[PDB]
């Protein structure tokens, strides 16, 4: 019956989004 | 007439005091000093502490 394991729906943090954005801005 | 001559003098003073060419030149000089151009990048990341 494969209980749960519904991929654990989540997203990157706002601070994490800002950090990836800062890395992109360095890459910009 | 004397009143007309005085009015002519007052009109000359008003024309001197109401040029606006100096204002136009100052606005042009300020624009030239500015010399702007932006929006080339989409997300200008203004990240500050």
């Amino acid at each position: 019956r494969k209980l749960v394991h519904d991929k654990e729906l989540a997203a990157e943090d706002e601070q994490v989004f800002l950090m990836k954005q800062q890395s992109l801005l360095a890459k910009q | 007439h004397v009143e007309g001559q005085k009015l002519k003098q007052d009109g000359d003073s008003f024309r001197m005091k109401l040029n606006t060419q100096e204002i136009f030149d100052d606005w042009a000089r300020k624009v030239q000093q500015r010399n702007l151009g932006v929006s080339g990048r989409i997300f200008t990341i203004e990240s500050t502490r």
